[PDB]
């Protein structure tokens, strides 16, 4: 059985600006098998109105989603994307790092 | 441009209990058009995109029909390569298959492909001249000779060079708006001082589309690859997609740096500078 | 369209 870890991007859909509306993404990608853990994160606690693109792979197999939510930034929150896949003995947290 | 249909199926099995989780999605370029998926409640073929939502009850009876023949070719597949690889029956395996075709700028058929792949390695696939098979092992060399036997190349070539393309173009034409249309980059240029010596200059590009793109540095109009890191292009989730490339450099050296842009929507390459 | 002709590996 191959083992391919995710690769891991967190990012905001539009300019990320102090108290304006938007939506925060997790990528992950180069991953197999399919099965995969992702949440996003607001200071530490699982954020509940996520959703996901349809599976699909590129020419090496390995497999790649996008998962989303709507967010408004703000100076004093931090969000975070948490990761778990066969081949990751502990849950990956990505931090979300506007400059990113 | 040139322009692909491209479509995608992964089969993965449940031991234990039930049928294999199937999920099947069709892009034209960069966009996602349909999906099926074995785990939603309508079991069809659902639009995910506005242009192919003028299609009639006849299209979507009939993507729905094959599309779930699909995910029994697949299920049969599974319990095949089980065997072939003399596996058990208690772990879960992945069966990927993607096929489709390129057209050229006259919108007219350029390659064919059609590719299948057992636990996320190469099993078998079309070659080139969409007439013979590659068979990375044993097992897949059986499946080369049933495959032979049954002509399936002959048919396969025949949609892909037939209908594949006569569809593309079809699907092109519906959705011209947004399918024939090129987003070129918005880019803009950001500086953070690590120390009193040594800054980050990053280079953006974001809302482009198609996703295919190149970012590089020059340092005195000569390419710079040391000390620079590339994040792969990712899907903004509207449709277009991101990219940065950064540098880091002497403070103060700023200016001798300069970002270069490549993209479909662009006519000339752009030249991107700190200030 | 999606090819509506299948065969088992």
């Amino acid at each position: 059985m191959i083992q391919r870890t995710p690769k891991i991007q967190v990012y905001s859909r539009h300019p990320a600006e102090n108290g304006k509306s938007n939506f925060l993404n997790c990528y992950v990608s180069g991953f197999h098998p399919s099965d995969i853990e992702v949440d996003l994160l607001k200071n530490g606690e699982r954020i509940e109105k996520v959703e996901h693109s349809d599976l699909s792979f590129s020419k090496d197999w390995s497999f790649y989603l996008l998962y989303y939510t709507e967010f408004t930034p703000t100076e004093k929150d931090e969000y975070a994307c948490r990761v778990n896949h066969v081949t990751l003995s502990q849950p990956k947290i990505v931090k979300w790092d506007r400059d990113m | 441009g040139s322009h692909s249909m491209r479509y995608f199926f992964t089969s993965v099995s449940r031991p234990g209990r039930g049928e294999p989780r199937f999920i099947a999605v069709g892009y034209v370029d960069d966009t996602q058009f349909v999906r099926f998926d074995s785990d939603a409640a309508s079991q069809r073929m659902e639009p995910r995109a506005p242009w192919i939502e003028q299609e009639g009850p006849e299209y979507w009876d009939g993507e729905t029909r094959k599309v779930k023949a699909h995910s029994q070719t697949h299920r049969v597949d599974l319990g095949t390569l089980r065997g072939y690889y003399n596996q058990s029956e208690a772990g879960s395996h992945t069966v990927q298959r993607m096929y489709g075709c390129d057209v050229g700028s006259d919108w007219r058929f350029l390659r064919g492909y059609h590719q299948y792949a057992y636990d996320g390695k190469d099993y078998i696939a079309l070659k080139e001249d969409l007439r013979s098979w590659t068979a990375a092992d044993m097992a897949a060399q059986t499946t080369k000779h049933k495959w032979e036997a049954a002509h399936v190349a002959e048919q396969l070539r025949a949609y892909l060079e037939g209908t594949c393309v006569e569809w593309l173009r079809r699907y092109l034409e519906n959705g011209k708006e947004t399918l024939q249309r090129t987003d070129a980059p918005k880019t803009h240029m950001t500086h953070h001082a690590v120390s009193d010596h040594e800054a980050t200059l990053r280079c953006w590009a974001l809302s482009f589309y198609p996703a295919e793109i190149t970012l590089t540095w020059q340092r005195d109009g000569e390419d710079q690859t040391q000390d620079t890191e590339l994040v792969e292009t990712r899907p903004a989730g509207d449709g277009t997609f991101q990219k940065w490339v950064a540098v880091v450099v002497p403070s103060g050296q700023e200016q001798r740096y300069t970002c270069h842009v490549q993209h479909e929507g662009l006519p000339k390459p752009l030249t991107l500078r700190w200030e | 369209c999606i090819n509506g002709m299948c065969w088992t590996v």
